[PDB]
Parts: structure tokens; sequence; C-alpha cells
RNA sequence: GUGGUAAUGCGCCAGGUAACAAAUCAAUCCUCCCACGGUGAGCUUUCUUUUCACCAUAAUCCACCUUGGGCCUUUUUAUCGCGUUGUUCGGAGCGGGGGCUCAAGAUUGAAAAAUGCAGCCAUUGUUGUGAGUUCUGCGCAUUAAAGCAAAAACCUGGGGU
RNA sequence: CCAACUGCAGACCGUACUCAUCACCGCAUCAGGUCCCCAAGCAUAGAAUGCUCUGGUACAUAGAGAAAGGUAAACUCAGGGAAGUCGGCAAAAUAGAUGCGUAAGUUCGCAAGAAGCAUUGGCUCUGAGGGCAACACAAAUUGCCAACUCAGAACUGCUUACGGCGGGGAAUCCAACUGUAUAAUUAAAACAUAGGUUUGU
RNA sequence: GCAAAGAUCUAACGGAGAUAUACUCAACAUGCAACGUUGGAUACUGGAGCGGGGAAGGAUUUCGUGCCAACGGCACUCGUACACGAGUUGUUCGGAAACUGAGCACAACGUUAUAUCGUUUUGUUAGGAAAGUGAAGUACUGAAAAGGGGCAACAGAGAACCUGGGAUUAUAUUCCAAAAAGAAAUUGCAUGUGGG
RNA sequence: CGGGGAAACCCAGGUGGAGGCCUGUAGCGAUGCUGACGUGCAAAUCGCUCGUAUGAUUUGGGUAUCGGAGCGAAAGACUCA
């Protein structure tokens, strides 16, 4: 697992032909983006809301975008 | 345990294959001789060793 | 542990307070018997090692069916549950009643 | 036995598992790459 | 009729002995009825079968009987049976008190209350045993210094 | 009472080269797990000092 | 290939790791106890702000405070100073001021709540102190007419290519 | 040519169960034998010994039930106290901790726990033993807090009352000492030993 | 004779295993004794354990459904017994591939009427010519490097993986499927991106 | 580290933790009851009592030496009842 800083090196790596999905994680105070490449999970954190709504919109529509749930027991 | 070579394990499972008893319609054969196996073997009264 | 107790000393046991604050609990018994309850508490609420002689620091109201007692001293909410299973143990309720936490400060009574 | 999977069916397995069983015969647990249904090729083999 | 296979998989399912996998004794035609461990789930769930607590080990006792040792009882001539540098090792002590001495003189020379000669001089002092504790330490001190304010 | 722990890999002497730790889980469980083996160090020769060496 | 007065930092041949003992004192993980708080259950004729259970965080990565060793540079020490529980260290460089490194911890994050547990589509969710534990560190002084395996594989340099 | 990224691939054998008062050896599901890891609470010096939560068990043919005589990892016994017997065999007996005190002999290390005398419960108190936070010399003081041990006093009680735990003294013979040793009748004064001497080279 | 390892009691359910009767007779004095499961009670093991995992040894004794002739020195509705049907999943765990030790002894040479004998690690076989290669220049071809080939450790050396699971009747650091519940590490060979 | 001494050295208080040292578990053995049993639980076992318990110590796996031969802290001990 990596941590990303940037926006622009997040958006760098959402557009690698090897990136499988993204997995959009609301926490209670700061959103998550996780990213599934190839080798490792890269994960982008914004403690805005206001930047996370632009963020989860500028998506390509290459790549599968996935509300993070807990799923079915 | 856990170790044993490859072919003594094929030699237990040929033991395991032979340890049973005689089909019953074998009796019903003409001039048949045989009644039970007589080479049955029990884990606990007679030892195989490999 | 830094000073040797006495056995005297037993005779007053002094709970610690509240620094510039107050707590607040709540039991809703929603769920005739209204009286013999708050009163219960009253005589019953051990304050500062001693029962019942309620000063103002603990205070007591019952409104619309629910309990609220307020206090500045420390006192632990679990103290309430144990006040609330002794008063259901001399009117043999337990079988049916009984009592469930439901948020932070709040108690609620339910059937089994 | 993966090449054998796919020249006896038109199947592709992503997956063999294999044992030795304690009477001596082999056998492989073997599974399909989701883009093929198990099920389907069971029907077609007769089992 | 038997529920042996019932309760061996109830145990391993709730994960206790057995003394704790409780089977209702009114149910037994119910519990006959499950074969697998999706059953045996849903009968846990339906409550014919439940976990019991474990049984009570109380401390109370044992922590009366500390307060009551705290305070100064059940240690006297008649209640030992160990010698005494068992119960209170020699070795221990002396290690406690050499390294308060040599704390306190550090202390002392850092904050310039005596110079490296004194200090080098009470160093080896506290490590040949002429200082019983800390208060006879710091009273040699004040000595030694009202003695030199007199002569200076 | 107490939890008790087992071996987990295979070998179950407790020799220089098979030390363990333990460890609790997300689940709640007691675990043993191997300890690594580990190296002396860069050293100068031993017949000039077998001291280690700085960087 | 390239920085810093320096300790040292960044992109065929010769050494090293593998590779080795005791005691003492500290010991981490983990176990146990206690204090405070939250949740469930037990006892209640009486007494008991009570008794019992639970309160979890794997590998692998990012960034970068404490303890213990080795060293550099500046001020140059002496009968004298520095230090251990302990049998000792110093013009072959003590102490102080500033640094360089290694070992072991810590603290940030990522993983990771999306998991696990317990009451019942919702609630909970823990932080401190003692004691014991051989990892580890105290670097390689246990008796000794006793002095404590080897090699593969790997690492760095000197040379020339 | 050098990372790093990416794509594809990652072969063979072992894997159930047991490890023992029923799964192995002893003719048997035999009170014998058989290597390693994890190891809780209280008493206490404690891996001694007694009792307990977790996990495990109620399986070893049973029932009724005052003979004599037995076996026991079972007890007592007035008065005397080894008179018993080849022989104090067996049993009794001593007993923890702390203070005081301790002979001949001696290779100076010991002998030595020599021998012997005294105290010990419960309750309510008192003192001692620490940590870190705030050229000028009583910060020689203010606050907060832990963990247990030792010592002294008053009052009060005994039916001497769990477990566990040396009997002692004066002499003779032998062997210096620790050790080894007739698996299944001999553990010794026998063998070994350090030390001494001789022989061959 | 079946006496060491302290010990069982009670109700309900199950079962052919009962509450099983000729006159007469309400019931006792005419069907006894003993068993599996669940609940409750009472005790024991007492962490150097009738706890939980392994090596040697054993080899299906493991799991489920039946059955009760023989066997489990008493008993059985029960069984490690008997019948039928099932169960052991690995790039990373152990071994091997691939180390060396106390040692062994093929080749070579010697000995013996006779090899079925001896030597073979004190750096090392044998009166002894035991090397078959890279590189340069498409396989080919031919300079250097004394001391032949191999075995012997499942506790020494070596060794890239961790937790969660509502995932079994029985296997799991081995099974789980694209949100792979998932997160990694590592080897070989090829792409391309940057730098030589 | 304190005291004494002209000197040589002497007296005393601590620290430290040596030993084929002592008491005592596990382990390794086997003194006495001439106890139990003696068609046994057992072709050598059981109970209590007892020796040793940092060493010339105990123990797993591997390896090496045998039949007029081997091995032996030596009993003609032991070499699969
Ligand atoms: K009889
Ligand atoms: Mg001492
Ligand atoms: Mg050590
Ligand atoms: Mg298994
Ligand atoms: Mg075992
Ligand atoms: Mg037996
Ligand atoms: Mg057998
Ligand atoms: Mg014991
Ligand atoms: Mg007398
Ligand atoms: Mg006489
Ligand atoms: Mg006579
Ligand atoms: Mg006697
Ligand atoms: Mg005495
Ligand atoms: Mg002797
Ligand atoms: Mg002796
Ligand atoms: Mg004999
Ligand atoms: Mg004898
Ligand atoms: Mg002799
Ligand atoms: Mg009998
Ligand atoms: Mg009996
Ligand atoms: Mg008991
Ligand atoms: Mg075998
Ligand atoms: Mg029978
Ligand atoms: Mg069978
Ligand atoms: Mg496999
Ligand atoms: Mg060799
Ligand atoms: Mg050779
Ligand atoms: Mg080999
Ligand atoms: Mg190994
Ligand atoms: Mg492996
Ligand atoms: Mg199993
Ligand atoms: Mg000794
Ligand atoms: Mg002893
Ligand atoms: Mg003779
Ligand atoms: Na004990
Ligand atoms: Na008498
Ligand atoms: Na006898």
């Amino acid at each position: 697992p990596r941590e990303i800083k940037t926006l622009k090196e997040f958006l760098a790596i959402c557009s690698r032909k090897d990136a499988r999905c993204v997995k959009v994680k609301h926490n209670p105070s700061a959103t998550k983006f996780k990213v599934r490449c190839s080798r490792y999970l890269y994960t982008l954190v914004v403690n805005d809301k206001k930047k996370a709504d632009k963020i989860e919109r500028s998506i390509h529509p290459s790549v599968k975008k996935i509300a993070v749930t807990a799923r079915s027991h | 345990g856990r170790f044993k070579p490859l072919a003594v394990k094929k030699k237990y499972a040929k033991k395991m294959n032979q340890n049973k008893p005689v089909p019953y319609w074998i009796r019903l054969r003409t001039g048949n001789r045989i009644k039970w196996n007589e080479k049955r073997r029990h884990w606990r009264r007679t030892k195989l060793n490999y | 542990v830094a000073v040797r107790a006495k056995v005297g000393s037993r005779s007053y046991v002094r709970q610690k307070q509240l620094a510039k604050g107050k707590k607040v609990f709540k039991i809703d018994c929603s769920i005739d018997v209204l009286g013999n309850f708050e009163q219960f508490f009253q005589d019953n609420t051990k304050l500062n090692g001693r029962k019942g002689k309620l000063s103002d620091k603990v205070r007591l109201s019952m409104n619309d069916n629910v309990l609220t007692i307020s206090t500045t001293m420390a006192y632990r909410k679990k103290y309430f549950k144990y006040l609330t299973k002794k008063f259901l143990k001399k009117k043999d309720l337990r079988d049916w009643i009984r009592i469930l936490a439901t948020g932070k400060g709040t108690y609620q009574l339910k059937y089994f | 036995i993966k090449k054998a999977m796919r020249k006896l069916y038109q199947v592709k397995a992503v997956k063999v598992n294999t044992l030795i069983r304690p009477d001596g015969l082999k056998k492989a647990y073997i599974r399909l790459s989701a883009a093929h249904d198990a099920l389907d090729t069971a029907n077609k083999i007769g089992l | 009729v038997s529920l042996k296979l019932q309760a061996r998989l109830a145990s391993s399912i709730l994960g206790c002995g057995r003394a704790r996998v409780w089977l209702d004794p009114n149910e037994a035609v119910e519990i006959q009825n499950a074969n697998s461990r999706k059953s045996v789930r849903k009968l846990i769930k339906d409550g014919f079968i439940i976990r019991k607590p474990v049984k009570v080990h109380s401390r109370a006792r044992w922590r009366k009987m500390k307060e009551a040792k705290d305070m100064g009882r059940h240690n006297g001539v008649g209640r030992r049976e160990g010698s005494r540098e068992a119960r209170m090792p020699s070795k221990e002590l002396w290690m406690r008190r050499l390294r308060i001495l040599r704390r306190l003189l550090r202390k002392y020379r850092a904050d310039k209350k005596i110079d490296r000669h004194v200090y080098r001089d009470l160093y080896m002092r506290a490590k040949g045993n002429v200082f019983r504790n800390k208060r006879n330490l710091v009273e040699h001190i004040h000595k030694i210094k009202n003695e030199k304010k007199k002569e200076r | 009472s107490c939890p008790r722990v087992q071996y987990r890999r295979r070998m179950h002497y407790a020799t220089r080269g098979n030390r363990m730790k333990m460890v609790r889980t997300p689940g709640n469980k007691l675990v043993m797990q191997k300890r690594a083996k580990r190296s002396q160090g860069i050293h100068t020769p031993w017949v000039l000092g077998h001291k280690r060496l700085g960087g």
C-alpha cells in the first residue's frame, strides 16, 4: 500500500493502463480514493468534502468507480 | 507420522485395497470352495512394518 | 500508597467532583408506580458514603414517564442500573421488565 | 493437466490442485476462468 | 435419540467447551433435524442452543486481605516461612541505595552546589558505605558547606 | 484462564534458528510467529582487531 | 559519478557475513495484578457506588524522538578527574561545546474498518501503573594442563579492463 | 547497458488420525518402558505441598452388609520406659523464621544447624527506608504521587490446634575425599582418583 | 477369584429390553436386574493436566449412516468391533533440487588358489597423460585453471506469506474470485518508459 | 572505604559471587522394611523410606569397534528375556 500526496500524481496514476478500479471510501471526517493498479494499492486522502465532490466527478470513464460499503453478511 | 516415501505409501495403499470380504455371488458358482477371505488383516492384530 | 491508611478513616469516604461541569443521566420508564421510584432514589442513592440526605449536589425530577438525575459529582452510569435492579427486585418484576442502555447517559425499560 | 483440459473440452483452467489418495489414485481440483460455466461443462460431460 | 453430533458442532461454532453449551431439553425434535454447520447456526440464532457464562472465581476476599496487609497486618514473626534474604534480597537493597546516592550527587554537581573536587571526594565514600541514606548524605554536604563558609 | 499456543511451521524444537514471538491478531487470538536471525555486521579483519565499521 | 575541515553523505588477488561460551545487571513482545471509564450478566430477606466477563489490530511500506556503543573537530587534563550493582578508563587524548555513524526501541501515516467481539438496524468500543518473563543489549575476559565446527551461497574492496 | 514499471508463467513428493492408565514395544485395551513445545489464581522461599476459574472426566464389574484371620501411601492407648530382640528392626521423636550463644580436634578451609536458651496470634496505632515539577551560597522549601519491607507501642486471646519441615552426644575399625560398580539375592573395606616410583625409547 | 488410580444421584425422552399374573384378588406381600441422550445436582484432574500440538513407531484406527452374531475377561440401545458410503488441495510450510561434519567406499592401483580383501580429508585418488571451456575469430575450432566421481543432518548451515472468513460431517499460514475478503514478497523470460 | 604504625605491615566495615561445596524439586539411581506380591498389574513390579542433583552430570538423532571376537573407573560385568 502506498500514499499519494498530490492530486496531479493521483490523476497520473489513475490514468495508467493497469488501474483496474477505484474504490471510494467515506469516513466521518475524510474521503479516501484507493486505486487498485497492478502491484500496489494507491491511496489519496482528502479532508474537504467540497474538493472530494470535484474529485469524484473528475473521473475518467475507462476506470470503474466503486462505493465501499459493508457487504451482505 | 507425516513422513513416508511414495513407494511405501503405494504398498500401504495396495494392502488397503486388498483388505475386503468376498462378494456374495462368488459362493454361487459351480464347484466353489471359497467361504471367507481367510487373508483378512486387522491393524491391531498383525503388523506390516513398512 | 504515599500515605499509610487508617481504619478509623473508613467513616468518611468522599467522591470526586466535576471540575467545571455537570453530568446528567436519564432513565426512560415510559413502558401507577411512577411514585415509590423518585423517592426510592432520594433515600437510597448513596452520597459521600451515606444513604439518603441528598443535598444540593444531586437533584432529581420525574417528567413524562422519564426520570432524570443531575449531579456535579462523579458517578458511574452503572450505579443507577444497580439501583434499578435493586428496585425491581422488591416488586417482583424482574421476570418481565429489563433495563438496557440506549445512548450516552440514557437507560430504557423494556420487555423480555 | 491444464493442456489436456484445453484439448478435451474448450475450457481454460486458471488453477489446478492435486493430491494422491490413500488408495493410490491421483485426484485433481480444476478451477475454470469464470468466462466458462463449470455447471454447463458438467452438463455437456454428462455428470 | 442422540444429539452428540449437534453438541460437537455447536462446541466448534461457539468456541467453548462442552460444559458451556446448553441444548434445550424441550426442542429435541428440532435439534435432531440439524445436520450441518449452517443448520446448527440457525438453531443458535433461534435460541434452542445458547452459550452459558463461565463459573465465578472472585477476588473480593483477596482484595480485602490486601487492604489489611497494606495497613500492616499478618506479617509478623509467627507468619514468616522464608529466610530474611529470600524475602528481601540484600543485593537489591544495596543496588537501590547506591543508585539513589549517585543520582543525588549528579544533580548537585549539575546544579553547581558542589564542585568537582567535592563530588569526587563524596563519590568514593558513597561507594565505600559511609552514608546510610539520602538524608545522611545531605546533612554531610550541609556540614561541609557551613565549615567552608566560616573558613573562607 | 489463560491461552496456550502451538508451533505452526512443522519444526517443534527450540534451537537458535527457531525462535518465536507471541502476537495477538485482529481476531483476538494469540499465535506464534518466527523471529528472523540477525547478522553481526561488517567488520575489520580478525587479525587487526575485528571491529565494526562506521557507515 | 559527485558533496562535507572531518567522522562520513548522496545518486586474478585480499578481506567480511554465514560463524558459534558463562555469570551479573537491564530487559522488549507476551502473561498476570491494580487504578479510572464504557457495555452485558450474577446476587439482593438483609448487606453490597457491588461480584464476574469483554473492551481486539497480521505481514508489508512511508516519514523521522529516547537509550546504549564507536568515532570527528575544537578548547588541552594530573597528584588529578570521569564511570559501573560489579572485578576501570585517560597526552597511544580525560572532561566540556558542537557534530558523524551503528543497534534497539518510539512516534507519524498507508494497510484499516470495509475487519473482529457483544447486546439489539441501530449502540458500544480503553487509556494509565506495578510483578514476571532470554528476544535483545550489556560486543567478543565462565573452570581451563578444558579456550569453545566446517562449507555452499552471498557482500565489499585492490587491480586492470 | 542500468534500475524501476508492465505482460506472461511459477514444476515434484509429503499433508487423514494417533502419539499413549486403549492407536507404539512388552503374546493383551498389561499399575512397566518411550525425545520435544505452550503452562493460569491464592497460600508460601517455592515447578515443594494443599485448594480453585478455562479445557477435560465420572472410565476402570457391581449390590447387601459388624464373623474369625489378613493388607494399609490408617489411628489412639493408664502405669513403666529397651526389661523385647542376634541387633532400638519397626514405630515414636526433632522440625519453619529471627535474636543470643556455641567444646575437643584441625591440613586453618572447617568441625557448626555443634550443644543450648528465648520470641512468634489478632486488633488499633507510631517511626524509618523514594520519584519529578516549580561568586551567590537555609529551593536546608512548596505541590502531586507509587511500591512494599523492617522496627517499636497499647489493648486483647489460646483447647498450643492445616500443610510442609534436621533427633542429639562420646568413642573404636576401614577407606583420604566427589565418583564407578555384579540389568534379576552382594553398593562394600572392592575399582577409579590426585600424588609417589620404576622400565623401554 | 474379577479389591491401586476416591463417586455418583435425579427426572424426562429413547428402546423388544415392561407396569409382562391362572382362580381369587384395589394397591405391597407374583417381571427382577441393567442401558444411550438431554437438563439439573454433586465431585475429581489441578497448567511436570484422563488440556492443546509434533518426532520415532503404527497405517485408515479419521468422518457420516446403520448394525449388535463374534470381540470390548460385568453390561450395552454404545464402540478404535462389523457393513456401506466418504475424506488429505501449497510459487512462499517440511524435504528434494543445492552445503558441509563424525564417517562411507565407486574408480584407480595393489594383494589373494579366491575379491565377497586393503588403501581412499594430516589439502585430498591413481608410476599418475582423469581439465572438453568461455572468449575472440554460423555452428565449428582450440589458449589458461595441480590434486577423479559420489553419498552421509525432516533438531547443525540454508529457506520469497500474512491476517479475516457465516469456509467442511471430516482438510486448511494449502480452500475463498473480480470489490478475487484481501494486502504482500520473490524467481525466470519478454515489452515499453526513462537514463547509458 | 575507616582506624593504627618510623617502617614492614596490622585491625575493622562493605562490595563481589568461587566450589568434582551444603539443604532441596524435575531428572538420574536403588539403602532399609529382609513390607506388598510371590498360579503377580509385572518371565523383577508396587508403597513408604533413602543416594545424587553445575558435573568424572542427564538425554534425542547420527556414526565407529564383535564371536577364541568386541567392549570394560574390573563385577568374568555386558554384546536384543
Ligand atoms: K467367590
Ligand atoms: Mg552478599
Ligand atoms: Mg546470557
Ligand atoms: Mg492435520
Ligand atoms: Mg503428546
Ligand atoms: Mg499402559
Ligand atoms: Mg502393540
Ligand atoms: Mg508439584
Ligand atoms: Mg525416661
Ligand atoms: Mg536385652
Ligand atoms: Mg531376653
Ligand atoms: Mg529405623
Ligand atoms: Mg540450633
Ligand atoms: Mg571411599
Ligand atoms: Mg560417594
Ligand atoms: Mg544384583
Ligand atoms: Mg542391592
Ligand atoms: Mg583400592
Ligand atoms: Mg469385588
Ligand atoms: Mg477401587
Ligand atoms: Mg481437586
Ligand atoms: Mg513408519
Ligand atoms: Mg463381556
Ligand atoms: Mg474395520
Ligand atoms: Mg501438494
Ligand atoms: Mg570426512
Ligand atoms: Mg575423492
Ligand atoms: Mg547430501
Ligand atoms: Mg535446520
Ligand atoms: Mg520451505
Ligand atoms: Mg481434525
Ligand atoms: Mg554437590
Ligand atoms: Mg541434595
Ligand atoms: Mg570371581
Ligand atoms: Na505449586
Ligand atoms: Na502407654
Ligand atoms: Na520381602
